[PDB]
C-alpha cells in the first residue's frame, strides 16, 4: 500500500524495494559472504549436498555418490538506536518519507550485521551462535601448527585438508598479523610469499577481519554456505535498553533522555563441512 | 459479584 | 460493543462475560478459595463480630462483654506472560479475535493467581502481605503439634480447636505428605484413616497445596472469608521488566528481545475470624 | 472433488473425511492418546513455560523466578504391502473407488503406525525417537525402585511424583504382570488394592501395553503433550525398494513379481515434563 | 485438526 | 536473486 509520501508507521515489514539494497551492502561488507556460497530460502529449508556422476555408459566400476540432507534455523537482530534519535521520528520522518529514511540508514545496519556474522561465524566469541562454527570444527577435528612462520608450515595447513577431504581455497588474517607475513622470504629465489599489493600467500585470495580477537591465526575453508531470507521487520519503541549504553557507564534511558530508536531483524544461518585447519602459538 | 458468590456455593468442596 | 470481531485493544477492562470464566478457573485451583465463603464487597468493607446478653424487662448487672470492629483491603496482582511469548504480535491475534484470546489464556493466568496468593496468604512468606493470614494467626494462639503421624495426634489436633468451642471442617496437607497419611491404621479398629479415593482425612476433605513451604504439615479451616472485587483488567506490553528473569541473568526486555507480554491486575481481599490449628515436624 | 465415483489418482493427500476415521483407530489402539494429552500444531510449534512473580504495587519482592522456552519436531512414515494383497485394479479399485480403499486397510497402516509411536515414546528401543521420552526422562531423573509387588512398594512408587509436587494419574503395565498384581494382599484394611473387574490399581486406570521390552514392572503417566498435524499423504507406485524382502532370500523387485505398495506418513510429535516414575525387580 | 482435538478429549480413558 | 548477486560479486572464481 505505502510507496513514498509519508511515515507514520512504526511497525510492519519493509517493502522489498528498500530491503534488497541493504542485503547488497551486508554481502559487500561481510568477509564470510566472500568465503561462502549463497542460496534462496523461506524461514527454514532442507537442501542436499555433494557432486554427482554421469550414467548412460555400459558401466565398469566408479565410486559411489555421497548425498546428505541439511536443515537451517536461528534468527538475527539489531537495535539501531543512533539514527532514530538523530532524526526525531514521525514529523522529521514525514519530511524524510518512507524512502529517504532507509536510504540514509542502509550504510551502518549492513556493517553492523556483518560484524556479528563474522564474530559469531569463524569463532565462538560472537554473541549469537546457531550450532556449528569454524572454531568448533577445529575442536572436533584437531589439526594445529604451533608458533611457526617459515615456508614449510604454510604448506602443512593445506596438506592437512588436502588429504582428508579435497582442495584448499581462501585464507583469513587480521591487520596486526600482516607485516610478519610480508617479512618472510624464500632462500632459493628472492620473492615474498605474502604479497603486499595482492593479498595471497599461495596465490589464493585473503581477506582482512577487523575483529580484535586473534594474535597468530590462519585457517582455510572452501565449500561453505551463507544464508539470508530477507525480511527485516522494523519496530520502533522508546523505553529502557539492555544492549545500548549511553555516554559513560549508565543504562540507556530513552524516556529520561528524550531519544527514539528503531530495531531491525535479519535471518543469519550457516552450515559447516567439518574439516578446517588451524594455527596458534604456545611458548610458555 | 453476586453471580460469583452463587457459583462459589455450587463449586465449593462442601456445598452448604 | 466488543465481542468477537477483532483484537487490536491494547488497554481495556474485561467484560463480566469474561470475568466469571477466569475467576471460575481460579476458584478450583486455589486452596484457600475452595474452603472459604466469599461475600461481595467494593474497595473496602466494615464487619463487626460478637453477640450480647439480653433479658426481657428485668436486667441484673452482668454480661456487658466486648464488641469488636474490623475492616479489610489490599490487592493480589499476577502476570500472564506465557501466552504472550508463545503467540507474538497483534496481527497474529487479529485472527484469534477477543473471544479466542481469553479461552486460550484461561489456564495460564488462573494457575498464576493461586500460586502467589497461597504463598503469601496461608504461609506468610511471599512479598505481598496484608496482616491477616493462617500462619500469622497461629503466632498469636499456639496450636502446635509435634512431628508424629498417628490417629491420636490428629484427634489431639482437632481437640485443640474444640477447646475454643470450634468445629473442624476441612484439611490442607502437602502432596508429598500424602504418602505418610495413607499408611496409618489403628490396631483395635482395623480401618484406614486417610481415604485415597475420596480425598479426606477424618471424613473431612483434604486439599493439596502445591506451594513448597511445607514438609510434614497439616492446616485446618472452617469459618473463613475471602473477597473479590471489580475485574482482571488486561494491558498489552512491549516494554522492559524488572520483576521477571530471562533464563540466565538478564531481564525480560520485551522490545529488546522480541516478545509481547500481558498484564492482568485482579483485586482480591481477605478476612480472618481467628482460631486455626497447625501440625509441624519437631524431629530434634 | 473426490468422494466415491472412481479410483485412479495415484499420488495425493487424504481428505479430512477419511483422515479422522483412520486416525481414530491409531488413538484408541495406542497407549498414549488413551493416557496423555493433545494440542494442535503447525509444522514445528514452540512452547513457553513457568510462572512469573508480579507484585501488588507494594514491593517488587525478593523471590525472582525464571522462564523456560522449548519446542517439538520430527515425523514418521509407513509403507505397507496390504494393497498388494487387495491388488485387482481393473475390477476392484473401480468398484471400491476412494471410499472402500481406506475401509479395507483402516485397521492396517494405522496398526503399524500406532505400535511404533509407543515403541519409541514410552520406551526408547526404536530408531526414530526425537529425544523426549519416558525411558530417557527416568535416566535423567532417577525414580527407579527395586522390589516385589507389595502395597508399600506401590505407595512408594507413587510417592516419587508426590515428592516433587505432582499427582499420579494412571499406570502402564503389560498383561503378563497382571498375575503378580492379583496377589497384593495388604496386612491391614481392604486386603486387595488392585480391582479385578475394572483394570485399575489405586482407582487409577491401568493401560495394558503389550510390548516385548517390558518384563515385570509399572510406569506412571499423566502429563503428556502429543501433537498431530497435517492430512496424511498417499502414493501408488509399483517399484523396487532398497530394503525389504521379496519372499525368503532376495530383494523385492516389482518387475520380478507384481506386487503393489501403499504409503501413509502421518506427522506426530511428543513432549514431557521430565518427572515420571518406574519400578523393577531387585538384582540378586 | 479441530475435529481431532474434540475426539482426543472425548476418546480418552481418564476424564470424559 | 541473492545467490546470483553473491556469485556476481564473490572473490572466489569469476
Amino acid at each position: 500500500p505505502d510507496n513514498v509520501m509519508m511515515h507514520e508507521k512504526k511497525d510492519g515489514t519493509l517493502m522489498n524495494e528498500f530491503t534488497t539494497p541493504i542485503l547488497q551492502e551486508v554481502m559487500e561488507n561481510s568477509k564470510i559472504m566472500q568465503l561462502g556460497k549463497y542460496e534462496p530460502m523461506e524461514g527454514t529449508e532442507k537442501k542436499f549436498t555433494f557432486w554427482a556422476d554421469k550414467p548412460g555408459a555400459y558401466w565398469v566400476g566408479e565410486g559411489q555418490k555421497i548425498e546428505t540432507s541439511k536443515a537451517t534455523w536461528v534468527n538475527a537482530t539489531m537495535r539501531a538506536f543512533k539514527l532514530g534519535v538523530i532524526l526525531p521520528v514521525t514529523k522529521e520522518f514525514l519530511n524524510y518519507t518512507y524512502s529517504q529514511f532507509f536510504e540514509e540508514m542502509k550504510p551502518m545496519i549492513a556493517e553492523a550485521f556483518y560484524k556479528k556474522f563474522d564474530e559469531a561465524g569463524i569463532l565462538n566469541q560472537g554473541n549469537n551462535p546457531f550450532g556449528k562454527s569454524i572454531a568448533q570444527s577445529i575442536e572436533k577435528t584437531n589439526k594445529v601448527i604451533k608458533g611457526d612462520f617459515t615456508q614449510d608450515n604454510i604448506i602443512d595447513l593445506e596438506a592437512l585438508l588436502e588429504d582428508d577431504e579435497l582442495e584448499a581455497n581462501a585464507f583469513i588474517s587480521k591487520t596486526q598479523n600482516r607485516s610478519l607475513l610480508r617479512k618472510i622470504v624464500d632462500p632459493e629465489t628472492k620473492e615474498r610469499i605474502y604479497d603486499r599489493n595482492s593479498d595471497s600467500l599461495d596465490g589464493l585470495p585473503v581477506v582482512n577481519l577487523k575483529s580484535s580477537n586473534l594474535k597468530r591465526g590462519e585457517l582455510i575453508t572452501g565449500d561453505f554456505d551463507k544464508l539470508i531470507y530477507g525480511i527485516p521487520q522494523l519496530i520502533e519503541y522508546k523505553i529502557d535498553e539492555t544492549a545500548q549504553l549511553s555516554t559513560v557507564k549508565n543504562e540507556d534511558g530513552t524516556p529520561v533522555n528524550l531519544f527514539e530508536q528503531d530495531m531491525v531483524a535479519l535471518r543469519a544461518t550457516m552450515h559447516v563441512a567439518l574439516h578446517i585447519a588451524d594455527d596458534k602459538a604456545f611458548a610458555k | 459479584p453476586q453471580n460469583l458468590a452463587e457459583i462459589a456455593r455450587q463449586k465449593r468442596i462442601i456445598k452448604n
